[PDB]
């Protein structure tokens, strides 16, 4: 079935947990260092930090006060 | 041509 | 500058000025005109045109009558005065529309959307589908605002939706609003209020029928 | 300007005005023209449209009697005075209905009741049935009761049945309530009001639709 | 004063217009008398009317 | 067999249960929320209340006084 | 310099200047021309572009009609005066949506929401759908509540449905919060708001994509 | 010197000199001229050049109108005035682009790199590939920096790396900062602190991933 | 030949 990504939302004037402008939210990003290395070419690699996306972003109602 | 008019079909 | 528009009814005849240099053009509207006739040797020259059109060149100086047939059996006269000038466009209009096409909604909601819907509709009126079969209530199913009671009724399952219906008890004594929103509990799809009433009073019985996941992920 | 009605029975003759320059046409509403007989050397040109109808030119100045023929089985007479002017159109109007034996088939086939229904449902919306045929308007085809005064609007005949609709205004200054029994004549089958109506206020303007047999009587 | 909300409407669901035709007595085919009665039937069914205003 | 719609209404001038103008009834519509969803192309949808017609209308032969 | 605009209905008639010793060229904005008439002796040589224009040369000095006529039914009358000067370009826009009974399969085949979807971001990127074609922007479109004002920019349009860019500007010194629904008129169809607002500061610029359905009231 | 670059708009004119004793150039970056078309006997000699180029000789002494149109349905027109002198290039630019080209990234990584890359994101995510298994965690695996105390947590190995993460827990009751260089241990692979944070406080307790090399040689 | 164009058609 299709997916439901939000929780109903803390609870012209209708208060509705839906009909709230959607924003989306905050992709997660983790870093990876790698040890130096070398290679069949003989090249050694000093490569530094590699930043990736683990998980993708998702939709929020945001909470009305 | 009297009365006769330039009608060119393209294709 | 804009057509002539004229709805003249079958058999009508309308005089208009045409002019005798430069060619003019008739078109029906959601008609295909066949065929044209005109006193011998009055229109020098006549072509069918994309759609329903005639446009027909006149060196004549005299007033004459000109048939229009078109293809769904109309017939129309116009009476044609040449005249030096531009070129004139006529819009030939029928009187009175022989009948009316009722447009079919071609619009088409979503899947889930009706899925949904079948199923709510099913409940209420207690017919259950085939892959439906009945089993037990969900205790709590349903948030439950201003002291409200709920009492477990029927409920039935399938293979990708499940249904509850629960009977709602006022015992606030109080003029209560419903808003289906309210009954929102994390993982529901959709709240019906079997009667359309928007206030329910001290006692206000209303049976909601609520739709969740079977088989929730 | 509108075609001129003139209504000649199957032996009826008028005394009409016929053009010279430009091209005439006489229609049938319901039938198709097959023949049209003149005196030798009156009529120039003639042809037949798809519709139905027939266009004509005389060049004579003399005055002439010519004979329409239909495809149905029906022949009318019309006396044509040769004037300088333009085309002219006339729309011969049946005033005895013809005989339809492929019609005939249609309405008998199926059932009674079923066949009133259809046949006044489509003179409501408007979609005439394929067999049946315009036809001049009964004169007097239903009682007027206490102080009602009828004009006649339109007529479909097919074999067996007919089909009329009257324009009622009240007279009276009180309104009157309006019963369909009261309407009745010998050789009425139906009649049907299409705005239900119990009462009609005075200067009232409702429509009835009344059918009968068709030549019974 | 500001307010996030779809402007909300209330269906109005038309309904049907029926017409009555009466029927004047007839013989039928296998001989009974029917005397008179009546017939009805809907010419325009009922649906759903498209909102005027959304407030 | 065919139907048999209206039961005989509250038991010139002819006291007949039959024979009264017929009217048709009311359909009966029923609204149902949908919670807000998303989709394959990841659209977030918030459609609203839909209406249906449960009930299609019935003939009735009105009481008489 | 850039080609003159036009729009004129299909049955427009519009008095440009054409162009002598150098050729001059008419194109429609979402048609390919497959035929374009003037008088006999009046148009010197003329040629159909792979784009789908028509390349002609007038040798002329007599003011002159022409009609040129596209391949999905669509005939524009241009009256031209014949001056000394160089070529001109002229950009005949539609201003009645035309039919396009391909496009109406596309568009129907899919669900609607999604349709409106598609039609919205293609508005926004700019990637127009293949059978959509460009049409004179509607002029008053959408309802203006208490103090915008608006200007047209782009229009597209296929069988049932349409799009429309609306330039908005806030005269108010004050600035006003905008909601969609304001906006809805009679037979519009989806409102979005490019940068999404809650409010619209004085003096603001913004432009929202209006959708309504084609021929629709 | 340099071409003449000139953005003009669809259909657009502009206005240039040619020379009429040499050859002229017109180049559209990105595009391959299709055709050209100028006044009868004014350019003589016209040829196509590597990719899209139009190469014209003009020996006339009057200004003249010119369109040329390219492969993708641009048409473009130029006035052109000879003139004494050299031949003159100009490169013909498009006003508005019509659409963006998204480059994908073409770069690719080293296969070690990404097989690094994708376990690190595997156990953090939770999700074990195939071939990994669970085992025990290795004691030591990591240099403890300051005081850190290290908790085995978890694990999985496979035919090539194996992994293991600990829990670090910060006895300090200072403010660290973490510089995964410091948590090397001859023998590791990569070092990965969950959450990115860059500096501990007392009980500052990230998790930190650690590829080692099972079978390791 | 007046009012006459030239046209070549680049392949």
């Amino acid at each position: 079935t299709v997916s439901t990504t939000p929780p109903v939302s803390a609870g012209v004037r209708c208060d509705n947990p839906g009909t709230v402008h959607p924003q989306r939210s905050r992709d997660q990003i983790a870093t990876v260092w790698i040890a130096p290395w070398v290679d069949s070419d003989n090249a050694f690699h000093q490569p530094g930090r590699v930043s990736f996306v683990v998980s993708p972003a998702d939709w929020v109602l945001p909470a009305r006060v | 041509r009297p009365g006769m008019m330039d009608s060119q079909e393209f294709s | 500058q804009s057509p002539a528009t004229i709805s003249l009814p079958q058999g009508g005849q309308f005089r208009l000025s045409i002019s005798n240099t430069d060619p003019n053009m008739i078109f029906i509207p959601g008609d295909k005109v066949t065929a044209i006739t005109a006193p011998g040797g009055m229109l020098a020259d006549k072509r069918l045109t994309r759609a329903g059109g005639v446009l027909f060149t006149s060196v004549a100086t005299r007033t004459f009558t000109i048939f229009v047939e078109t293809a769904r059996g109309q017939t129309f006269s116009v009476v044609a005065t040449p005249v030096k000038g531009e070129g004139r466009v006529y819009r030939l209009m029928s009187a009175e529309p022989p009948s009316r096409p009722e447009t079919r909604k071609w619009e088409t909601a979503q899947a889930y959307e009706k899925l949904l819907i079948s199923l709510n509709r099913a409940v209420l009126t207690g017919d259950i589908p085939d892959g439906y079969g009945e089993v037990k209530p969900l205790s709590d199913g349903i948030r439950l605002p201003g002291g409200f009671s709920v009492t477990p009724l029927k409920a039935w399952a399938g293979d990708q939706l499940r249904a509850d219906r629960y009977e709602l008890r006022n015992a606030n004594t109080w003029g209560v609003a419903l808003r289906e929103q309210d009954f929102w509990k994390p993982g529901v799809r959709a709240v019906m209020f079997d009667n359309n009433a928007q206030t329910l009073m001290g006692g206000g019985r209303m049976t909601v029928t609520v739709i969740r996941g079977n088989g929730e992920g």
